[PDB]
């Protein structure tokens, strides 16, 4: 999608460029401006050797799920669970991008708002 | 009435499509008697050779030879300077050697310059 | 050769040739290995329009596929040292600028 | 290598008793093999993490100010 | 195949050949048995309605406007035996096609095997050379003076002759040699 | 070892219209003033193991049965065993 | 029987002939045959060594 | 291996991970592989073992050449053959030597690819820096020459490239 | 393949099935050597029918200069005999 | 380049299949599609994910040729489908393996290709991509179907329409052997690899409801 | 390089001094011998040469080139050994002697330390192939194609002795060791241009280049099997050692001077590869094949790198010996068939099967298949004029295709199909023949083992 057809049939200006998003300031909302936790060190992550495009927020999860495959080779089907708690980190990740992408569009349009606004304040 | 079907150089007329056929005249009827006639004459010389067992060997065709004769040594003494054949030959025989040198030309100039600025990132060309 | 009669006796089948009849300047051209003539159940004209039109119409589509491409209301994925940046390239003497991620 | 079976003009052809209970075997095990999947791992076809609604997300979470703070 | 070619082909020979063409491809339009037999009694149907018709001019303007409408519904890609020259198995077999006379090539050791079958060929052989000698003045007597007008050949007229150009149409590979 | 039994045909008075689609096409010929005279010579098609048809979902179930059952026996066995 | 001579004619000489070439020939050449490095997790303790790779910052587990 | 040198062809001292079996399952791997071991290993052992007692009967050495420095090309008058054709001999014999030096390295590189698997990007820098320092010098030494090279084309390159140096430097002091 | 290696009896056999399913001849008069203009009274394209019915029960295609000419259910098994190379 | 030449690759294939009447050119059209799939996996830059694929495509499109072949020894080496009928009975054992085959090809939920279709057309939603190689990806994907039903109804469903002398035979130990190999295999071969490979690559956990059932939709 | 010298000088009065029934045998394995012998030149150096004396010198462009020529002997020998059945026993004397003496100085030419000998000794070979092609040809177009095969090669060659002397009147000295170590550059001027061409056309003109091509399919048409098999293996070879050795005096101006021969030769490739495609006879195709892959030659010496150079050397060696055993094949056909027509014989895979084998492997050779040295040549050569210029690959892969396209063209229309009919006397192959072919084809696919032993100096 609905997104494309509101970007694409209407205003461009209206909704993000996915390419050059975000383009406002991070603290710019709320000033508490928390921080990203990693888990993975340095080396750890590197001697993993996972992917380079794994090697994200969720790298611990894959971290244990390799392992437990790794100790139990003859019952694949063991290890259930590693399997479920690094889809669900890639879940709230995938979450985390879409917050961002709603509130980049939120902030667009009230800057867009707000400068209607002063455009009608100013021509009165 | 139903779309009309238009030959081609690649794409020839059908046979059941053509008005040649449908117009009939006893100088066509006489006319395809004879090119039987040829035909099976031909072919009953050739039998008569094919069959022959006495024969061991290749059986001499004439149409053969004359194919190659025309296609390899009949062609210079029947050529004649001509502003199509002249022309034809210069182009196909010049135009393509100046359009290929040209093109070389241009494009190691273009590479020679580039190495006297040394903007082409040479690296890692050893072999040459 | 090829829409010469199939079902006749030729001397030579494959061919499709007869012993003493008169050879065509380009048999070798036309010996059922490569171009036939033969007519085909729609014009060579039609055929290429369409053949054509089709590719045209794929090429042009895609041109604005590239334009107007599709995607999913997400932000761009994130990683965590630097943008990954000792273990895409490394320059390890120089100390990027940190780039810090937004938590959501 | 297998068994003698004459031609037979014009009705049906001879089947071995083989060949009809290795065939419906077959078919069986895979349908139960779909259903013992489905059964066991529905959100690989379903989905497990349901999708969220970007716009019932609040202005809170996302750092929205009514139109004059910032 | 074996029957000799004519000069031309006769208006009722056209109009056999278009019904045969037309039912064929009519077949390969309608799958269904049931169907094509419809459709086939329906065409059959549409052939019967000019069949006594006795103006020739009228009769070629017909089969004119037909061969026209069986070119632009004629079914691109008909239905065509495995061993008809359009088929898939056309000339599958040709590379086992060995000709007659590689057996005279053949070594002492291998013709030592199948002596009843090198026996009966030198039989055929001794046939054939004393038949050839009595085909040529056959033909030679019996073709018209001129040359032939038609590649058709004439059967054996006495006792003990054989048809002229014989070996090579008795003597054929197989279908399938091998 | 070859297949020689001296396979004979059967009776040709066997194969009728009656009973197939070949009835009603003609029947619907009849209406227009054509007969069909090749009907007998398709009739083997419908006649035999040939007579009854499935369709195309009923092909692609064609060992939903036992599977399922074997499926229901499974899945209880295990809630059987698992609650223990 | 026949499986027999054919799993020694046809497997275990091959098999030899390769092993031998490998182990004395091929090896015998630096870089000759590499190996990947085997990945290292934390917690895995190593043969050579005996060193114990430390765990991992003991994340929050819920579910 | 003893039968190579480790300080020219490095390698990492090669940690591996511990069996830890989190199941009793018995994984087919370490049966298949002790059956391997049994079936193949020590037949292949046992010969080596009667070639290399045969070999060490029967013992004897070769040598590597050793090769003297003699003057180069630009020790040579214009018209002096022998002197020439010496100092030729001995810069094609430095040119095989470079070539050997850049395949060292190139082996160096591609060993460390392999090995450090799917972090090489980062844990092979080392390599790639010796070898654009070594391509860049034997580019530096032989790049243009072309078929028909000499020593008394290296020469005039190298004096080409050190007067185009020169005259840097010159401009820039001067600048 | 494993085709049986058929004989004149059976094309025989199989001709003259197809022809007594064709019902615009009566099979009680049917005869091997009965012609089909004349004897039994048929049409040139009931002739070329006959000759499809042949090529659809054999599996093989008659050409139109050979099948125009075949007009005796005899020749036409001497002529599927003579294509097929059948012995006896 | 690569994501679009595989995308009208795959369309035009498809499209060329869904109206053929030779067995093994339809077989061959499907082979060319899945091919260009497999390249559209290439151009939305997952390597590892074509790979998978062509895993999974060996097992069943080999056992379609099986049953494609079978049927043209059973019936005199015909491979027009206008003369090919009721065969569902007449001869079960291709009828079921090619069913099992065609299951696999369209994607059938746990099935061997399924474990690599369904993630292909996953990715190919979930990507940064043309807008038309995207709807020409998910239009090869429904003709896939139509031209895996196009040879089922006209090979076994309907009447026979072969020629009378019937020689059809699949009791070959042979034939029967060599079918159930890669029968197993596309059966179970998408669950065994795929639960025994080391993941890859970052799988896509959350989606719409609709456009996590589009492959099954347009099937 | 006299213990190879001596022995074929000794082949001529073995062969005059021998039965009237022993001749073929005795010539046959004393040329088995003295190949044997020849081998022992391959342990080459990676330092300047082996320097026998002050007339002969071997190098490894010199070495494979003897060891070919060497080897060609015997199988011309054996492939000459049929068509001269009916003829008297000096006249089969002379056409061996013309053979040996054709070796001889092929050998001499070789090594020839000199550049005056080295011409002697290269116009010298023009003798006994042209009385080889004008007394032993069959048709009677040969005598004409003698006269281009001389006048051509001397209309090119007369003005290279001129510029020849005029270099020692300055130099002071021809010998090839002396004008490598004492080589000076050519100014840009009208004079050195002249004198570059000079030095140029008589080794352009028997390659040949693409312009000066006609005189070639003429002679290997009309000439007798073991003068084309001499014709397309070794004497095609000649212009391009010549180029090799002669261009280390033509720095810088081969820069400006190798345009348009560049030219010809990139353009001409394509030319004569499409020429293939439209061909009537077996022979005249397999010449255009040669025309084109001399042609590739040619690019690779007026480029003038190392891996043009290696690839120029193992392409004259892998296409010796590949034309070589075409025209053996296309003559076990001719001297069945009389009629050198390639549509004629048809079939022919039904009737000679393992002539067949031999068709196949020769086309897969000409067709330069993967690791054949046809291939390392082929790519060496390609790479280097990549380098030269990345525009070159558009017109080397239309020549790979073409080339692919008209040896399998060849095979198909000779080989597969049906029998002709009324073509009778097609005997079994004999073991002269089969041993003719394997002759030739192993030392190919036993030399991609090996390849450092033909890849020349700069190796
Ligand atoms: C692949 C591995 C092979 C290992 C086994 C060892 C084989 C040794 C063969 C040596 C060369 C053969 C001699 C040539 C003349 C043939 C003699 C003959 O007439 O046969 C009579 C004999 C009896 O048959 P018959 O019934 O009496 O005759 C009936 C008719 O003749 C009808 O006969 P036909 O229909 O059966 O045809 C005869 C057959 C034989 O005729 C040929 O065509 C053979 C020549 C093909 C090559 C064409 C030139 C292209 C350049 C390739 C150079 C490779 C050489 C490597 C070094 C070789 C050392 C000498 O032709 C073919 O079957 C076509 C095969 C096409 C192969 C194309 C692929 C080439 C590249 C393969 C990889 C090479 C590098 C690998 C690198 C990585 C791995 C290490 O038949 C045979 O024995 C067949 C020969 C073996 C088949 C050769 C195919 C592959 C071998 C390639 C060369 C060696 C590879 C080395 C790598 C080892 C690891
Ligand atoms: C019929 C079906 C097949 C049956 C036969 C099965 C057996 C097949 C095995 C043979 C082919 C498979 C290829 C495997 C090759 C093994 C041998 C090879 O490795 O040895 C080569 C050695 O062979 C030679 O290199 C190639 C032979 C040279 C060819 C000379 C041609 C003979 C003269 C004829 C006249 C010349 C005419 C052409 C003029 C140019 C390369 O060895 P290399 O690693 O390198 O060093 C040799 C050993 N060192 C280390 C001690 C130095
Ligand atoms: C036919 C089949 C093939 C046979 C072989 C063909 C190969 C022969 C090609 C000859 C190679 C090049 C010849 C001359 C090259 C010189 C460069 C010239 O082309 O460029 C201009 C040359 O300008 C003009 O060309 C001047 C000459 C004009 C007269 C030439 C006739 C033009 C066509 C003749 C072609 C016929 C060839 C066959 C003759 C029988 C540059 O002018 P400029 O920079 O100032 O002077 C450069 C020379 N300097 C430095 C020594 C002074
Ligand atoms: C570039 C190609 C340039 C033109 C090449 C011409 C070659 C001429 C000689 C070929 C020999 C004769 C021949 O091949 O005959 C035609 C032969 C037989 O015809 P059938 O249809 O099979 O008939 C069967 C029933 N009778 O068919 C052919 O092989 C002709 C093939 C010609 C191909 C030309 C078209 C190729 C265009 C490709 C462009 C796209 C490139 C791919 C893009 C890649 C992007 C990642
Ligand atoms: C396949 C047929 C080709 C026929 C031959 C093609 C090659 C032609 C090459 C030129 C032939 C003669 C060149 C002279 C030989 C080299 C000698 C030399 O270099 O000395 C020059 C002499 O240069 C000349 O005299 C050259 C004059 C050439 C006259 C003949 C012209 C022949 C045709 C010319 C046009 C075509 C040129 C290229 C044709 C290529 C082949 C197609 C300079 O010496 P000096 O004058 O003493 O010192 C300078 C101070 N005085
Ligand atoms: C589905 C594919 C396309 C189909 C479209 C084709 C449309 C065709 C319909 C056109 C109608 C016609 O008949 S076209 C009219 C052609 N002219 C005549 O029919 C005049 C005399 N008729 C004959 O001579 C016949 O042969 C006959 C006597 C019947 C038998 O003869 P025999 O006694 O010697 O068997």
């Amino acid at each position: 999608g609905a997104h494309l057809a509101r970007r694409y049939l209407g205003d461009a200006s209206k909704e993000p460029d996915p390419l050059r998003m975000p383009t406002f300031p991070p603290d710019y909302g709320f000033p508490e401006r928390k921080e990203r936790e990693m888990v993975a060190t340095q080396q750890e992550m590197n001697d993993a050797q996972l992917m380079l495009q794994q090697r994200d927020y969720c790298a611990h999860y894959l971290i244990q799920l390799l392992k437990c495959k790794r100790d139990s080779f003859p019952n694949f089907l063991a290890c259930k669970h590693e399997q479920h708690d690094w889809d669900y980190c890639e879940h709230l990740d995938y979450v985390k991008r879409m917050k961002e992408f709603e509130r980049e569009r939120r902030l667009l349009q009230r800057k867009k708002r707000r400068e209607q606004r002063e455009a009608e304040m100013a021509r009165g | 009435s139903f779309p009309k079907y238009k030959p081609s150089r690649l794409a020839t007329l059908p046979a059941t499509l053509d008005p040649a056929e449908y117009d009939i005249s006893p100088e066509t009827r006489k006319a395809q008697a004879e090119r039987l006639a040829i035909r099976s004459r031909l072919k009953r010389e050739y039998l008569l050779q094919y069959n022959d067992p006495n024969r061991l060997g290749v059986i001499e065709d004439p149409a053969l030879i004359r194919w190659t004769y025309a296609r390899s040594a009949n062609i210079y003494p029947n050529f004649r300077p001509t502003p199509k054949t002249s022309l034809l030959g210069a182009l196909f025989g010049i135009g393509p050697l100046f359009f290929w040198y040209y093109v070389f030309k241009t494009d190691r100039d273009k590479k020679e310059k580039l190495i006297q600025e040394g903007k082409l990132d040479q690296t890692f060309n050893i072999s040459y | 050769q090829q829409e010469r009669d199939p079902w006749y006796d030729w001397d030579h089948p494959d061919l499709r040739l007869n012993w003493g009849e008169p050879i065509h300047w380009d048999l070798d051209m036309y010996i059922r290995n490569r171009v036939d003539t033969s007519p085909t159940p729609v014009s060579w004209n039609t055929m290429c329009k369409h053949l054509f039109g089709f590719v045209a119409f794929m090429l042009f589509m895609f041109w604005v596929g590239e334009i107007y491409p599709s995607y999913q209301p997400v932000g761009p994925k994130q990683y965590p040292y630097n943008d990954l940046y000792l273990e895409r390239g490394g320059d390890p003497t120089k100390e990027p600028e940190p780039v810090v991620h937004y938590e959501i | 290598g297998g068994v003698h079976i004459e031609p037979r003009y014009r009705q049906f052809p001879q089947l071995t008793r083989s060949q009809l209970i290795q065939a419906e075997f077959f078919s069986a095990t895979m349908w139960f093999w779909i259903l013992w999947r489905f059964w066991h791992d529905s959100d690989a076809v379903l989905g497990h993490f349901p999708y969220p609604d970007p716009s019932q997300w609040t202005d809170e979470e996302l750092g929205i100010l009514p139109d004059d703070e910032d | 195949a074996f029957s000799a070619p004519a000069a031309y082909l006769t208006h009722q020979q056209k109009v056999l050949r278009l019904y045969k063409r037309a039912l064929r491809h009519l077949e390969s339009w309608c799958v269904h048995r049931d169907k094509y037999r419809y459709f086939a009694c329906l065409m059959r149907a549409r052939f019967d309605e000019h069949k006594n018709e006795k103006d020739m001019v009228k009769a070629t303007q017909l089969l004119r406007q037909a061969e026209e409408e069986f070119w632009y519904g004629q079914h691109p890609q008909p239905y065509i035996f495995p061993e008809s020259p359009g088929g898939t198995s056309y000339e599958r077999y040709e590379c086992y096609k060995v000709p007659e006379w590689c057996l005279d090539d053949w070594h002492p050791s291998e013709k030592a095997m199948y002596p009843d079958y090198f026996a009966k060929r030198e039989q055929w052989k001794r046939l054939r050379r004393e038949s050839w000698e009595r085909e040529v003045k056959q033909l030679q007597e019996e073709t018209p003076p001129g040359g032939p007008r038609t590649e058709a050949l004439p059967p054996a007229r006495k006792e003990g002759d054989l048809p002229p150009l014989w070996w090579h149409i008795v003597t054929r590979p197989r279908e399938r040699p091998m | 070892e070859h297949g020689h039994s001296k396979m004979e045909l059967p009776d040709y008075k066997q194969w009728k219209i009656e009973g197939t689609p070949l009835e009603t096409v003609q029947e619907k010929l009849a209406a227009r003033g054509l007969r069909d005279p090749w009907g007998r010579n398709e009739a083997w098609r419908y006649s035999g193991g040939f007579a009854n048809n499935v369709s195309f979902v009923g092909a692609l179930l064609k060992g939903f049965k036992w599977g399922f059952a074997a499926f229901v026996v499974a899945v209880g066995a295990e809630y059987y065993l698992e609650s223990q | 029987y026949r499986h027999s001579i054919f799993a020694v004619t046809h497997v275990l000489i091959p098999v030899w002939i390769i092993h031998y070439y490998l182990k004395y020939h091929v090896t015998a050449k630096p870089y000759t045959v590499v190996e990947r490095k085997p990945r290292i997790f934390p917690g895995d303790t190593i043969l050579e060594t005996g060193e114990v790779i430390p765990l991992m910052k003991e994340f929050p587990d819920q579910h | 291996p003893d039968s190579w040198d480790k300080d020219v062809y490095p390698e990492p001292p090669r940690r591996t991970p511990a069996p830890a079996p989190q199941t009793s399952l018995p994984n087919p791997v370490t049966y298949l592989t002790k059956i391997f071991d049994l079936l193949v290993d020590r037949p292949v052992t046992l010969a080596r073992e009667f070639i290399e007692q045969q070999h060490a009967k029967n013992r004897y050495y070769y040598y590597h050449r050793e090769f003297r420095r003699v003057p180069d090309i630009t020790e040579c008058e214009e018209k002096d053959i022998l002197c020439m054709f010496e100092a030729e001999m001995q810069w094609r014999r430095d040119y095989k030597v470079d070539q050997e030096i850049v395949n060292i390295i190139q082996e160096r590189l591609k060993a460390c690819q392999q090995r450090e698997g799917e972090s090489y990007r980062q844990n092979c820098a080392k390599e790639l820096e010796q070898f654009t320092q070594v391509s860049k010098a034997f580019q530096d030494r032989y790049s243009d020459l072309g078929a028909h090279y000499s020593a008394r084309k290296c020469l005039a390159k190298q004096k080409q490239r050190m007067l185009a140096e020169r005259k840097a430097a010159k401009e820039a002091a001067a600048a | 393949s494993d085709a049986p290696p058929l004989t004149l009896e059976a094309i025989k056999d199989r001709v003259l099935y197809v022809l007594k399913l064709y019902d615009k001849i009566d099979p009680e008069k049917l005869s091997v050597n009965s012609h089909f203009m004349k004897d039994l009274g048929l049409d040139s394209l009931d002739q070329v029918e006959i000759i499809m019915a042949m090529e659809d029960e054999f599996g093989f295609e008659i050409p139109d200069i050979d099948a125009e000419k075949l007009m005796c259910p005899q020749e036409i098994v001497d002529y599927i005999a003579d294509k097929k190379d059948v012995y006896e | 380049m690569t994501l679009c030449l595989g995308a009208i690759t795959t369309l035009f294939t498809a499209l060329c299949a869904i109206t053929q009447n030779d067995i093994k050119k339809i077989v061959a059209f499907s082979t060319s599609s899945q091919l260009g799939l497999m390249m559209v996996t290439i151009g939305i830059n997952q390597p590892h994910l074509a790979f998978l694929h062509i895993c999974m495509h060996a097992f069943f499109k080999a056992m379609l040729f099986m049953c494609s072949g079978s049927i043209i020894h059973s019936l005199n080496d015909e491979q027009d489908i206008r003369k090919m009928g009721g065969l569902y009975k007449a001869m079960p054992f291709t009828t079921t393996a090619l069913i099992i085959g065609s299951l696999a090809l369209t994607g059938m939920p746990y099935l061997t290709g399924f474990y690599s279709k369904d993630l292909i057309i996953e990715a190919v939603n979930m990507s940064y991509t043309n807008a038309w190689a995207l709807l020409m990806t998910l239009i090869a994907t429904s003709l896939t179907a139509a031209y895996s039903t196009r040879i089922i109804f006209f090979a076994f469903l309907g009447k026979p329409r072969f020629p009378p002398l019937v020689l059809i035979n699949e009791n070959n130990p042979l034939l029967i052997n060599s079918i159930k190999r890669l029968l197993i295999g596309s059966i179970f071969a998408g669950f065994i690899i795929s639960n025994n490979i080391p993941p890859m690559t970052v799988p896509n956990t959350t989606m719409p409801l609709y456009m996590k059932m589009t492959a099954l939709i347009v099937t | 390089m006299l213990k190879i010298i001596i022995p074929t000088t000794m082949l001529l009065p073995m062969t005059w001094m021998s039965k009237h029934n022993m001749i073929w045998i005795n010539a046959t394995v004393h040329s088995l011998l003295i190949s044997l012998i020849s081998l022992s030149l391959l342990n080459q150096l990676g330092e300047n040469s082996l320097n026998f004396s002050l007339t002969f010198f071997s190098d490894s462009l010199s070495a494979p080139l003897l060891v070919l020529t060497t080897w060609l002997l015997p199988l011309m020998l054996m492939a000459s050994q049929s068509h001269l059945s009916k003829e008297t026993t000096t006249r089969k004397k002379l056409y061996i002697t013309m053979l040996i003496l054709l070796q001889l100085f092929l050998i001499m030419t070789f090594t020839a330390t000199e550049l005056i000998l080295f011409y002697i000794l290269f116009e010298a070979t023009l003798v006994p192939t042209l009385i080889i092609i004008t007394r032993w040809g069959n048709q009677t177009e040969r005598l004409n194609a003698g006269l281009y095969f001389l006048f051509y090669t001397l209309a090119g060659s007369l003005p290279l002795l001129v510029a020849l002397v005029y270099i020692q009147n300055t130099t002071g000295s021809l010998n090839f060791l002396i004008i490598h170590y004492w080589s000076h550059p050519l100014s840009n001027s009208w004079s050195n241009i002249f004198m570059w061409l000079a030095c140029i056309m008589a080794f352009m003109v028997k390659m040949p280049l693409y312009g000066l091509h006609l005189w070639l399919p003429k002679a290997h048409v009309e000439a007798p099997i073991a003068g084309s098999m001499v014709l397309a293996a070794v004497l095609l070879k000649l212009g391009g050692y010549g180029m090799m050795r002669i261009t280390t005096i033509l720095n810088p101006l081969t820069n400006y001077m190798a345009y348009p021969f560049l030219m010809l030769s990139m353009w001409g490739m394509i030319m004569t590869s499409s020429i293939c495609l439209r061909q009537t006879d077996l022979k005249s195709l397999i010449a255009y094949s040669s025309v084109s892959h001399m042609a590739l030659v040619i690019v690779a010496i007026m480029i003038q790198t190392p891996w043009s150079f290696m690839g120029a050397t193992a392409l004259m060696i892998a296409h010796g010996l590949t034309s070589s055993m075409l025209f053996c094949l296309a003559n076990t056909n001719y001297e069945r068939v009389h009629s050198r027509t390639m549509i004629l014989a048809r079939g022919l895979q039904t009737l000679l099967p393992l002539m067949a084998t031999w068709w196949l492997v020769a086309s897969l050779t000409n067709l330069a298949l993967p690791p054949s040295i046809n291939l390392i040549g082929e790519l060496f050569i390609i790479t280097a004029s990549f380098s030269w210029s990345n525009i070159t690959i558009i017109l080397m892969g239309m020549n790979m295709m073409i080339t692919a396209l008209y040896s399998l063209y060849m095979l198909i229309t000779t080989q597969r199909g049906k029998y002709t009919h009324h073509i009778n006397n097609i005997k079994p192959s004999f073991t002269r023949e089969n041993a003719l072919m394997a002759l030739h084809i192993l030392p190919l696919l036993l030399l991609t083992l090996n390849p450092k032993m033909i890849l020349g100096p700069l190796y």
